């Protein structure tokens, strides 16, 4: 699914802000009023109104003696007195309920939906933002973070609390009248309260933190130090790595904290109309001071960037002494190769990642594939007897992208040759025809420990999958290292820091592909799966999930011959899974007991 | 006697928590706030009802008037008195709930400053462990960094946990007025300090530095000579 | 005050009008509910003017005293 940019995200907000912008809640509440005395004061109304009618009528009858009709109508005015000053309460009830609940609670209805749109498309980056803080320990450093935390920690805490609220606020005019319930109405009081402190006009003010924010974030702050630049600092002084280009962690650090204040300009927006203050359309300022971090990082820090990525990890492996490995990552006619990743769970495995491409450097989404190569310890590791690594820094001219990668191993001597295609970026077109190659005289060789050599392990992809113009592999520690570099840079300049649209795939956490048809249950039709009791059924567990009861079974009919298949799924409770033959079991899971949802990684295999 | 450990406070905690959240007050749909409003509202309604079903009264038993106007007066007088009984009904309902609520309020703020007490005498120990720490200390930018993130959110956890302990050892309106400031919703909110206390004590605050980290730093700073190990003192801290 | 002033002398005049009879059915109703709407903004200035009369008249002089005591 693509993540479209700052841009995307700013507009998103933009839009929404326009939604509210445009909502009328046309009449004069302190927004005080106890909504649950509707039946109390209707009554007390009723009572009072008809009472003054008949003595009403009664004065202006005649007939009465003066001294009389003068004590009548003091005790006219006096029972009119209180008649007033109760429906003083009950006016407002009654407009709250009529007029104004209803164009609320549709308005925060809209922008809870609209927002739980915008928040799926930077989710991701949560995960891939705490990746680095894990793996974190000037005067113009500390100076930044004094200058930033406190307005950092008001927005995050006023942004999250005024989505929990909107989120579970009553949206259905109709249950907050007659029998409405502590709950509901104490949702509105507490949301009504944080709008009143989010507006409210003194010096600790949210529109305070809002432009405080932006001052650090560009470095309008005395020093002329952004947060952009130190953060840029911390980030290039990695002593131990995450996945993905220095130019990609920056850029996240980048959308993290548009995407804070383009909410931050959100809720103020929100929280005025649920105060009905008079209307500012902070779009204006919201997209100048977005649009400043942007050119902040075009200009002063993004050149100073690297787009090398290497694998964060590293895994002690035993290989072969005696085999003689051929590798071969090779994208289809149209395709380009976009990432890959050691892992070492069910045994030493390289996964590969290709695709089509889109113009900029962008990737197309549902063309996108991966393979799976087994035994890479036997290519990388040797076991009893040293390896020759020929080592050379592999780069193509810009235009290429790389499209096929062929590792060979003979008698423990490891080389690699890279294949790149011309690519247009205007159109997104490969070039077939204009091929490039390279291939590794100057060489490393490791010496092999009883115990193992350090293999790559993790993710070797940008932050953002993008096809890659360069490649080698380095040694050292006894330590062997993949490194590409990205096109991110020229496709962030055409895309998103030109305020143009932008389609960026992020680099997946798993596998994005499965033999298995609706591998992934979302909705409650299970497409290729088949029920067969009510025993059966789609639990919605957030993301939903298959369940079982009693006897209750899900199906799905379906491999190569005498080949190894990897089986992975997400499990809880206590299940049975099966790959049955109808004589034979190939594959079988009992006998696992879980409390929650984790994942099972298993291989099987005439 | 045995302290019980982290786990062991927590869930002790839990439980009273648990305690609180199973009293059941006058079950009214609206908050105290709505009730003593709601009570001032109708007893002015029925103070002044009352005063001219008073004077209307005394108008009707002055006599010297028409038989058939002193009967539309009358009926007059019914619908006054019907409403006035009407509005003394709601008044019943509010005062009677509020005799119910005190009660079982007061018992219930006794009770938890009682397992209150019990909790903090398995950690009394540990406030004399922690000064022989102190006294013995004497300097970071890492360290001093914490102490201005996190002291905002300590000062005012400390103070609102020593307020109410020091307001129920002793029962109610200097209570319920701390009550109304630790539940109001602002951005400056308790729940705010509360949540950038636990930030600050884990790292998830931007650049990654949790507490616990810093102030392990400063114990095991090699001029720390108290009693126990670096795991022990850290584990106190902690 | 002045609004006050006014606004007591008329609705004054037209209640003593209302409560000497002699009026047809229909209009003594209009000229009651005159008499309300004209009383309600009465009631609701004298509000203002009752606030304003006790603030200069009990509060100020019992608070200008202790303030004036406590500066010293």
């Amino acid at each position: 699914d693509y993540f479209n940019g700052i841009y995307g995200f700013a507009t998103g907000i933009k839009d929404i802000m326009g939604m509210i912008f445009k909502t009328d809640t046309g009449g004069n509440l302190t927004l005080d009023e106890i909504l649950k005395n509707q039946n109390l004061l209707n009554d007390i109304s009723g009572k009072l109104d008809g009472i003054n009618g008949d003595l009403g009528d009664l004065i202006a009858q005649g007939n009465l003696n003066s001294e009389l009709a003068k004590e009548l109508l003091k005790i006219s005015n006096e029972q009119n007195q209180m008649l007033n000053h109760v429906n003083a309460q009950l006016n407002a009830i009654n407009s709250t309920l009529n007029i104004y609940l209803p164009k609320i609670t549709s308005m925060l209805n809209e922008v809870m939906k609209q927002n739980h749109v915008l928040s799926l498309q930077i989710e991701f980056l949560s995960k891939q933002l705490q990746e680095i803080s894990d793996k974190l320990d000037n005067v113009l450093i500390n100076s930044t973070l004094t200058e930033i935390t406190p307005a950092y920690q008001r927005i995050k805490y006023v942004n999250e609390k005024f989505d929990e609220l909107t989120s579970t606020v009553e949206k259905n005019p109709k249950s907050y009248q007659d029998n409405v319930t502590k709950e509901v109405i104490e949702n509105l009081n507490e949301l009504t309260e944080l709008a009143k402190s989010v507006t409210k006009n003194d010096m600790d003010s949210f529109e305070f933190y809002l432009q405080t924010f932006h001052d650090v974030m560009t470095g309008n702050n005395l020093f002329g130090r952004s947060a952009l630049k130190t953060a840029s600092e911390l980030i290039t002084k990695e002593n131990v790595t995450t996945r993905g280009s220095e130019i990609g962690k920056v850029y996240n650090f980048l959308i993290v904290l548009t995407s804070l204040q383009a909410k931050a300009f959100l809720t103020l927006t929100a929280c005025r109309k649920l105060l009905g203050l008079t209307d500012i359309d902070y779009t204006q300022i919201m997209n100048h001071h977005i649009d400043g971090q942007k050119r902040e990082f075009r200009i002063n820090i993004l050149p100073t960037l690297s787009n090398n990525f290497s694998n964060p990890s590293y895994s002690k492996n035993r290989g072969s002494d005696i085999d003689d490995p051929i590798v071969v990552l090779e994208a289809a006619p149209g395709y380009a190769l976009i990432g890959f990743e050691i892992l070492n769970d069910p045994l030493p495995i390289l996964k590969g990642y290709q695709a089509r491409l889109k113009p900029n450097y962008q990737v197309d989404r549902e063309s996108m594939s991966e393979t799976i190569y087994g035994d890479i310890h036997k290519l990388f590791c040797p076991k009893q007897l040293e390896q020759k690594y020929y080592i050379k820094d592999i780069e193509f001219p810009e235009g290429y992208v790389i499209t096929k990668i062929v590792f060979e191993k003979r008698l423990n001597q490891l080389g690699y040759e890279v294949t790149a295609n011309f690519y247009d970026p205007s159109t997104g077109s490969i070039d077939l025809n204009k091929v490039k190659v390279e291939s590794s005289d100057e060489y490393s060789i490791i010496k092999a420990e009883t115990d193992g050599i350090y293999m790559p392990l993790g993710v070797v992809s940008e932050t953002f999958l993008t096809p890659i113009y360069g490649f080698g592999l380095t040694v050292d520690n006894a330590a062997i290292t993949l490194t590409g570099k990205s096109y991110l840079r020229e496709s962030l300049l055409e895309t998103d820091l030109l305020n143009n649209e932008t389609y960026l795939i992020a680099s997946p956490d798993g596998y994005i592909s499965s033999i298995v048809e609706n591998w992934n249950i979302t909705s409650d039709n299970t497409g290729s799966w088949r029920a067969n009791n009510n025993n059966a059924f789609v639990d919605k567990a957030g993301s939903s999930s298959l369940y079982t009861h009693k006897d209750g079974e899900f199906s799905q009919f379906i491999l190569k011959p005498k080949t190894n298949y990897v089986i992975q799924y997400v499990i809880k409770g206590r299940p049975a899974i099966y790959l049955k033959n109808n004589k034979d079991t190939l594959f079988e899971d009992t006998k696992n007991n879980f409390s929650d949802f984790q994942t099972v990684t298993k291989k099987f295999n005439v | 006697d045995y302290f019980n450990g982290i786990y062991g406070f927590a869930t002790g905690i839990k439980d009273i928590m648990g305690m609180i959240f199973k009293t059941d007050t006058g079950g009214s749909n609206l908050t105290l706030d709505e009730i003593l409003k709601n009570q001032n509202l109708l007893n002015d309604i029925s103070g002044k009802l009352d005063g001219i079903n008073g004077d209307l009264g005394d108008l009707i038993a002055q006599g010297n008037l028409n038989s058939e106007l002193a009967k539309e007066l009358l009926k007059i007088s019914n619908e006054q008195n019907q409403m006035l009984n009407h509005v003394n009904a709601q008044l019943n309902a509010i005062n009677s709930t509020l005799n119910i609520y005190l009660p079982k309020i007061t018992s219930m703020l006794n009770e938890v400053m009682k397992q209150n007490h019990v909790l903090s005498l398995q950690i009394e120990f540990l406030s004399k462990q922690l000064q022989e720490i102190s006294d013995k200390l004497d300097l970071n930018v890492l360290i001093n960094s914490t102490l201005t993130e996190i002291t905002p959110a300590y000062q005012r956890i400390k103070y609102v946990n020593e307020k109410f302990d020091e307001l129920t050892s002793t029962v109610l309106n200097e209570l319920t007025e701390l009550a109304k400031s630790v539940t109001k919703n602002d951005m400056d909110s308790f729940e705010f300090y509360l949540q950038t206390f636990h930030d600050v004590m884990t790292g998830n605050n931007l650049f990654g530095r949790s507490a616990l980290k810093t102030a392990s730093e400063l114990i095991t700073k090699e001029n720390v000579t108290t009693r126990g190990s670096e795991i022990g003192k850290v584990y106190n801290f902690l």
